[PDB]
């Protein structure tokens, strides 16, 4: 009898499963639910759920056998009977289910309790807009307020999900002494209940900075073994938690010699949480520069690591070059050179660049393995080591310019249009130094049009910039090249900038000599920084996605 | 929070799919297929930000697991339930496969609806996972009278099965079962336990001195054979049947006067071995008079008797073929005969089981005489009777 | 025109490749396996008429066959669709049942039947009776 | 029969993983090269079943460089089987080579000087199932003279004129067009049926290539195609597949007529406008047979015969009817029917005889874009939809555009959003909405928009100077959106820097607010879009002298003047030198003009024909 129709259910799950439709069997199905195994009860919840999760309209006939199941006396089936009505989806639902969520408000039961929570985070996304929704609001805020870790983790999560929502309040919850209880729940909490707390706790603003030392000296042994998670919240809370006076107690240093070996350390997972580390400690560098300040080894990528890591590793090895670690740094680089991608390499090079350009000592040592790199006579590393160059000058003014014939005498042929643009610009700045200007930029005015705008526009300023410094030489060509910047190109820019010279270089020369030809200041070591207001941010949302992607929360949700 | 997981296959179908987060649509499993299964030269990273929805994507052998999220969702924390969950799988059944999956989709949205509910990834320990979840996973990697005496050590293994099958006309098949038992002849002395192993084929009356505690195996059976041949065990499998011959009827009533049959016959097994006593029974019409027919192999009479036309066929290989043509003379008549459509009724035998069983290994072993199990002489035979081979016509 | 026609089956083994045109090595087997990934996942309530690339494939289910005819753009669609029906009667009129035993053990034949309804990428024969009559009267001599 | 074959295939099937196979095809090719080295092996029966073990070998998917010369053998031959087995297996392995090439020549030649249709048909059948430039060398005059009106068999006809066919296609320059045109045309006058499928399929390549060549044969298409759409219920009964006569021939006939300008002769164009009739009422008419066959006879017969009527694009009431048998054909229960019906609407709806009819069904059009949800029926909705686009009709269109876009899979997210542009630059009243669209596109799709489509929206709004201060609106409240995309940020910047003042007047759109904003979606931004707002910024600096000093504290900092890229910092240096010497009788006559922007080549247009 009862077997036969389980065997039915199994069948009909596993139809389902297949990918064939089978609401045609979708009323034997509700009518048998009413059964006392769990496993039957279990199996006929699952497939409700599989069904409805799509058609919740026709699902509305479940009400009595909701509350049915809402009253057994086992906890666990009331539990999963609650979690399977709290997400349909009608505008009566809520309203119906709503006292059976008041009932399970108090339940001696920590399943029961984080189904509670649950299905108060899901009723706060629908027919949530009276005072109905405050007070679930606060009866889940009262339920918070247990030793069970599982209830106060759930809360917390909840709290903070439903928190997105703004109503002048922030979060609505928290208390004095209240993190404190928080950091005590965690401590006899699980991982993922510590993830949520510390989530929730990263928003609180302590009053005076008593609390502060005493978050800090709480959390400061709480490297779980979450891997990346746990560690990086807690290493969040902490600088925004470090609010401290410089002229005070020696406890500024001693956070960051104990907030540095967890971080180091945490680059030693799998590769996708290693990128998010390889991302957070990126931006925890930038902000504070004294915490990998001896550890630059450690970002010493080995083979076995994918491209994103290796590039990532690259970045934060420019971030912590410095003077006493030039040698080994620039070693790296050469070995790095040769690992065959593209585009590691292409990172490679500029990481050797960007450190040139950072120190001013070791100039010369770069130069020489640029040229050292450039007897591998590749055409992408050719290519690279141009652009590389140019960068160099920037900073350098007529200091190396007798080096640049070396790579351009095996860079005939350019397929990349940095090169193009690096090249062009060198040209155009330096058209005394070499006198095949002429004839470089007769040959680049082939391609003008199907390149990027990149080279469009600076082939167009550095022609501007010749013909200012070489007017007997190039009218017949400017005129050609504006004339098909301005007739040909249907950029607005490129076109605006077009007539910017236009009416610049036919009104006063003069003015042109004062304005486009100025002494550009130098470079000053841009290492690719972020604004300081844009960091400082950041760093208050250090765990979630706004730390890997670089970005606000305003600019994506 | 967390907005859904799913599990792609190289081809790019959606194996499972979970929906918690209601902005998530199947927008969002299309442009993860594309970005993913169908990237080109984009650079390689766990997350892409695409249509304002992150895709955070591990890679397991050739199964893809992909998280997607629509929120300022804790990055790291996506990985761990990630690693969590395949951890949990490993545990489950063992190492992450095509064939694993698709035998445990019923553990699969088990473990997803406990492990994960609305997007927070809840506690994944392996005590507090096994009291909530009770679906387990599919795994794929007589007494003898003492002081008895023979002169040689040799017995035989006999499989006979009688094959049933029903076709329409047109081919297609409705049902068929093959009923089997095996009968074997144990000739040998002492009182040795003997592993016998062949492949299962089929999930399952046993003998009194079969015990099937090691049945998950294959079929690691043990027993003490008793003396003289007795019927090892008798079964009905009706999953993977391997039909011997095809039987294809091509009547054809051209008028009222005379009635035209052409039957064709054929063999879809091993040429390597030979088909003995291919016997077909071809109806006729109660008003037949006289029929004439030509035979490729063997010969073929009319039998008034029984109202049908005979074919004997002395012996066929496999993969062959043959045709008989017969013009059946009707009587006159008034209506109402139609020859009442009898089906067509064929009987063989073949060396080979229908239903696909196969013996793989048979090993003796005796500790007391230490004999070794090569110098047990083994024959093992098929004869796999037909019992009703019916085809409609 | 008939760019080629495949007989595939359910795994992905081709039982049948006949290329009008000529392709690289490697091509036909990028060809086969991309028109299986295509053809495998769509169902019966789906259109046959699937395009891909610069050309489009017509695709017909049969018991554990693939028939496909991969024609030019501006080719018609139904035609060639009946084409594929009628080649597959043909082949079931003449084996008395198709399946993939018999085109595995008489290759020749199907090749020879295809070359008989489908030459030079164009259809060269419409009929069934016909053509059974002249295989037949093209089988006995020998 | 053959017996090594079956035991060999039997054995080479049931086999363990590629290790036991590769060993056992190795094997068998051990035993194939020891048997065709010396011994007797003189045998035609053996090299038969060695050739034929080879030639699955080969098949299987292994690689064979050897057993050729033994295997053209088998061409000199009195048994059929021998010869068919040997061109087959020089049909499947071709290679390049001196000898050998004409060793096959020499054989085929020798083959073609029969009196047997068998052997001349498997002649023809090896030449044109490879092609090469060698046969069509040596057979350039030797195929005509066999269809040229000789004592020959119909198959070799039908074989013969697709060899031609074929040679055609791939040695263009070596057919002559001799003195059997006249009988090539006169050939689809032919009794048989399969003869004239041959020939109307070699005909249709022709004129497909030299239309002048065969004028003569349209009026014999038209009279067999009037012949046989109403001959009999059961006449030629070889040839009625499900009751429909001949379909594959009558498609052929038409792909031929299709080739050519409407007929002169008014007695043909009157048989063929009524042939059109009759295949329109027959398809009309209930089926003859509950099976799909039949109705997928009936409806190639007919989608041809449309589009015959759409390529002529003469007969307007035919036109009209073929419009009014589509419409009934969008709600067919076949899925197949309602793609290829689009499809031909699509094809159609270019013809202005029919406009106003094609439009009528856009509601239909509509409730299939959005029912079905498929993905190649949907995208053909798309087409349509694109097609029957008019003034009057703009805005229903286009807004259905956006809803489906909205979701749409993003894979063909690209084509959609051009489509959508195109359509509202194209067929737009008044450029407000055209502006609205736009940006509507921008917040939808944003990410997959295109390279050009802001490209054109700053040029119209340019240009057009009578939509530039809602223009300009819609851009402020707009840009201080939550989160907007990069695109809308470039369009905004230069919006803003070319007409500040129009909308300087508001309070609430002060000029401080609208630098402070600029400057906030500054920092996240692409480096071309920060050197567009860095043009933005030097327009406001002489647009707003009130904000002069705030700019020139903006631009004066080290995030801009110290910037590691060329462009923004040689950007930067020249504005702030342009600020700095306040000469102020440059700066206005330079950065007030932009005049406005001449309609190059629609690069839209170029761009979507490039993309299909």
């Amino acid at each position: 009898k009862k077997e036969k129709r389980k065997e039915a259910v199994k069948k009909v799950i596993a139809a389902m499963t297949v990918g064939k439709d089978v609401s045609s069997l979708f009323p034997d199905v509700v009518n048998c639910m009413q059964t006392d195994n769990l496993e039957l009860k279990k199996l006929v919840y699952l497939y409700l759920m599989n069904y409805a999760k799509s058609q919740p309209d026709m699902a509305i006939m479940a009400v009595n056998s909701f509350v049915k199941d809402c009253e057994d006396p086992n906890p666990l089936i009331r539990a999963l009977a609650v979690r399977t009505m709290g997400c349909i989806r009608v505008d009566k639902i809520t309203e119906y289910l709503c006292e059976p969520l008041r009932k399970c408000l108090k339940d001696e039961d920590p399943y029961v309790r984080k189904t509670a929570a649950v299905c108060v985070a899901k009723l706060h996304d629908i027919n949530a807009q009276m005072v109905e929704d405050q007070g679930f609001l606060d009866s889940l805020r009262d339920l918070i307020a247990d030793s069970n870790p599982m209830v106060v983790a759930n809360a917390v999560a909840a709290l903070s999900e439903i928190s997105e929502s703004h109503p002048n309040s922030n979060l609505l919850d928290l208390n004095p002494q209240n993190i404190n209880k928080l950091l005590t729940a965690l401590n006899e909490c699980t991982e993922w209940g510590q993830i949520f707390i510390l989530d929730c706790l990263s928003n609180y603003n302590p009053k005076d900075d008593r609390e502060a030392q005493s978050i800090c000296e709480r959390v400061t042994p709480r490297l779980s073994h979450a891997n990346s998670a746990v560690v990086l919240s807690a290493v969040k809370v902490l600088m925004k938690f470090l609010e401290l006076l410089p002229k005070d107690s020696d406890y500024y240093n001693m956070l960051l010699k104990k907030l540095a070996p967890p971080l180091v350390t945490l680059l030693s997972g799998e590769p996708e949480v290693q990128y998010v580390a390889l991302r957070n400690i990126n931006l925890i560098v930038q902000k504070r520069p004294e915490i990998l300040k001896q550890e630059i080894k450690v970002f010493f990528v080995k083979y076995n690591d994918p491209i994103y890591v290796k590039l990532e590793k690259l970045d934060i090895m420019i971030r912590l070059a410095s003077q006493a670690n030039i040698a080994q740094v620039l070693a790296e680089l050469k070995e790095y050179a040769t690992e065959v991608d593209v585009d590691f390499v292409r990172k490679a090079v500029r990481a050797i660049g960007r450190c040139a350009i950072k120190v001013e000592q070791s100039a010369e040592r770069c130069v020489s393995t640029l040229l050292d790199l450039i007897q591998t006579k590749v055409n992408y590393v050719v290519q690279e080591a141009i652009v590389v160059i140019r960068d160099i000058f920037r900073k350098y003014p007529n200091k190396y310019e007798s080096i640049i014939a070396t790579l351009c005498e095996n860079l005939d042929s350019l397929d990349e249009p940095d090169a193009r643009a690096a090249m062009i610009w060198i040209v155009g700045e330096y058209a005394e130094r070499i006198d095949n200007a002429d004839e470089l930029l007769e040959s680049f005015l082939e391609g003008f049009h199907d390149e990027s705008t990149q080279v469009q526009l600076t082939l167009l300023t550095a022609i501007v910039k010749l013909f200012l410094k070489k007017p007997s030489e190039t009218q017949e060509l400017v005129q050609q090249v504006l004339s098909l910047a301005t007739q040909d190109s249907d950029n607005p820019d490129l076109r605006d900038r077009g007539y910017i010279y236009w009416r610049l270089l036919s009104t006063d020369p003069v003015t042109a000599k004062e304005v486009v030809l100025s002494e550009k200041p130098l470079i000053s070591e841009e290492t690719d920084l972020i604004e300081p207001t844009l960091l400082d941010e950041l760093i208050c949302h250090i765990g979630s996605l706004a730390s890997v992607y670089h970005k606000p929360p305003n600019a994506f949700v | 929070m967390i907005g859904g997981l799913f599990i792609y296959n190289h081809k790019g179908e959606v194996l499972i799919s979970r929906v918690y987060r209601d902005d998530i649509g199947r927008n969002a499993v299309d442009a993860f297929r594309v970005n993913v299964i169908h990237a080109r030269q984009q650079v390689r990273s766990p997350v892409t930000n695409i249509a304002r929805t992150s895709f955070f994507h591990v890679k397991r052998s050739n199964i893809w697991l992909a998280a997607v999220t629509k929120q300022n969702v804790n990055a790291a924390m996506v990985f761990e339930f990630l690693y969590k969950m395949c951890d949990v799988m490993a545990a489950y059944f063992g190492k992450i496969s095509e064939e694993n999956i698709k035998n445990n989709f019923v553990l699969i949205y088990e473990l997803l609806d406990e492990i994960l509910d609305f997007g927070y990834p809840q506690n994944s320990e392996t005590g507090a996972l096994k009291t909530f979840i009770t679906q387990q996973g599919i795994k794929s990697q007589g007494w003898r009278r003492e002081g008895i005496k023979y002169r040689r050590n040799e017995l035989f293994l006999d499989v006979l099965e009688s094959v049933n099958l029903l076709m329409s006309p047109q081919g297609q098949v409705l049902s068929a079962h093959v009923s089997g038992r095996v009968v074997m002849k144990s000739y040998l002395s002492g009182m040795p336990e003997c592993k016998f192993g062949m492949n299962d084929k089929i999930v399952i009356t046993f003998h009194q001195c079969v015990r099937l505690s090691k049945f998950d195996s294959e079929r690691s059976i043990s027993f003490i054979p008793p003396d003289g041949e007795f019927e090892l065990m008798r079964y009905r499998t009706t999953k993977d049947i391997i039909l011997p011959f095809r039987v294809i009827p091509l009547v054809r009533e051209v008028g009222r006067t005379k009635l035209e049959v052409k039957v064709v016959i054929k063999s879809n097994f091993k040429p390597s071995l030979l088909a003995q006593k291919i016997e077909v029974r071809i109806p006729t019409p109660l008003n037949t008079s006289g029929v004439q027919v030509i035979c490729m192999k063997g010969k073929a009479k009319y039998k008034a008797s029984e109202n049908a036309i005979v074919w004997k066929i002395k012996r066929m290989a496999g993969m062959k073929e043959s045709q008989i043509s017969a013009e059946i003379e009707l009587l006159p008549t008034n209506d109402k005969k139609k020859w009442a459509r009898p089906p067509i009724s064929m009987n063989f035998e073949v060396p080979f089981a229908p239903s696909g069983l196969k013996v793989r290994y048979l090993k003796v072993f005796e500790p007391k005489l230490n004999y070794s199990d090569h110098d047990v002489i083994k024959w093992v035979r098929y004869i796999g009777r037909s019992g009703i081979y019916e085809t409609r016509c | 025109m008939i760019r080629f026609i495949l007989i595939q089956n359910r795994a992905g083994k081709t039982r049948l490749a006949k290329w009008y045109m000529q392709f690289d090595d490697d091509e036909k087997q990028k060809l086969i396996e991309e028109v299986h990934a295509v053809v495998t996942v769509r169902d019966a309530k789906h259109t046959n008429f699937v395009e891909f690339r610069n050309f489009k494939i017509i695709y017909r289910r049969y018991a554990g066959l693939y028939f496909c005819i991969c024609v030019d753009v501006n080719d018609n669609n139904l035609a060639y669709l009946e084409a594929i029906h009628n080649f597959v009667e043909v082949l079931n009129e003449y084996f008395h049942n198709v399946c993939e035993l018999d085109l595995v053990f008489n290759f020749y034949k199907v090749y020879t039947v295809v070359d008989e309804m489908f030459l030079a990428g164009e259809i060269r024969e419409t009929s069934q009776t016909k053509v059974l009559k002249q295989l037949l009267m093209l089988q006995s001599l020998e | 029969g053959m017996r090594g074959l079956a035991v060999f295939i039997s054995d080479i099937r049931n086999c363990k993983s590629k290790e036991a196979e590769i060993k056992r095809i190795n094997k068998e090719l051990a035993n194939i090269r020891s048997k065709f080295k010396g011994d007797k092996a003189l045998d035609g029966y053996s090299k038969k079943k060695y050739v034929c073990k080879l030639l699955f070998i080969f098949l299987l998917g292994h690689d064979i460089d050897f057993g050729h010369m033994e295997a053209v053998n088998l061409l000199s031959s009195n048994r059929y089987t021998e010869k068919q087995i040997g061109y087959l297996f020089i049909s499947v392995l071709v290679n390049s080579n001196s000898e050998l090439i004409r060793l096959i020549n020499n054989a085929i030649k020798n083959d073609l000087a029969s009196r047997n249709p068998t052997f001349m048909g498997l002649a023809l059948h090896c030449i044109a199932n490879v092609g090469s430039r060698e046969m069509a060398e040596a057979f350039a005059g030797e195929i005509p003279k066999i269809l040229v009106a000789g004592d020959t068999m119909d198959s070799v006809k039908q074989s013969a004129a697709l060899c031609l066919l074929r040679l055609y296609r791939t040695s263009p320059d070596l057919v002559p067009m001799g003195d059997w045109t006249s009988r090539v045309v006169h050939l689809l006058n032919d009794q048989h049926l399969g003869v004239v499928t041959a020939a109307t399929s070699l005909i249709t390549t022709l004129a497909q290539k030299n239309p002048e060549e065969f004028k003569t044969s349209v009026s014999l298409a038209v009279s067999r195609l009037s012949r046989i759409v109403t001959s009999a219920s059961t006449d030629l009964q070889d040839y009625t597949y499900y009751f429909v006569p001949a379909p594959w021939l009558s498609v052929k006939l038409l792909r031929l007529l299709q080739c050519y300008p409407p007929p002169e002769d008014p007695a043909v164009r009157g048989r063929l406008t009524e042939c059109l009739e009759t295949i329109l009422n027959k398809a009309q008419e209930p089926p003859k047979s509950k099976k799909v066959q039949h109705s997928n006879a009936k409806n190639a017969v007919l989608f041809e015969a449309i589009s015959l009527i759409i390529h002529h694009d003469s007969e307007p009431n035919l036109l009209v009817r073929a419009c009014n048998q589509l419409g009934q054909f969008l709600q067919h229960r076949e899925t197949n029917l309602r793609y290829l019906a689009l499809e031909s609407m699509c094809t159609l709806a270019s013809s202005e005889f029919s406009h106003e009819a094609v439009k009528t069904h856009i509601e239909t059009v509509i409730n299939a874009l959005k029912t079905e949800r498929d993905v190649s029926v949907r995208q053909r909705a798309v087409d349509l939809l694109y097609a029957m686009c008019d003034r009057s009709n703009a805005q229903q269109i286009v807004a259905e555009m956006l809803s489906y876009l909205e979701t749409a899979d993003y894979s063909i997210r690209e084509e959609i959003v051009l489509k959508v542009a195109i359509l509202a630059e194209k067929y737009a009243v008044d450029y407000t909405w055209y502006v609205d669209t736009i940006l509507n596109l921008i917040r939808i799709a944003g990410d997959y928009v295109s390279e050009e489509v802001w490209y054109r929206v700053i040029q119209i709004v340019i240009n057009r100077d009578d939509v530039q201060g809602y223009a300009a609106k819609t851009v402020f409240e707009a840009l201080q959106a939550p989160a907007c995309h990069e695109n809308l940020v470039k369009v905004g910047g230069y919006i803003l820097g070319e007409f500040g003042n129009l909308i300087a007047g508001d309070p609430r759109s002060s000029p401080l607010i609208q630098f402070n904003l600029l400057h906030s979606k500054f920092h996240l931004c692409s480096v071309p879009t920060r050197a567009l707002l860095l043009s933005t910024y030097i327009k406001f600096v002489n647009l707003f002298p009130e904000v002069k000093a705030t700019i020139q504290d903006v631009l004066r900092s080290d995030s801009q003047l110290k910037n590691a890229d060329v462009e923004l910092q040689q950007r930067a240096v020249e504005y702030l030198r342009l600020s700095t010497v306040a000469s102020t009788d440059i700066l206005a006559t330079v950065l007030e003009e932009m005049p406005p922007f001449p309609e190059r080549e629609s690069s839209i247009l170029a761009k979507l024909k490039k993309k299909k």
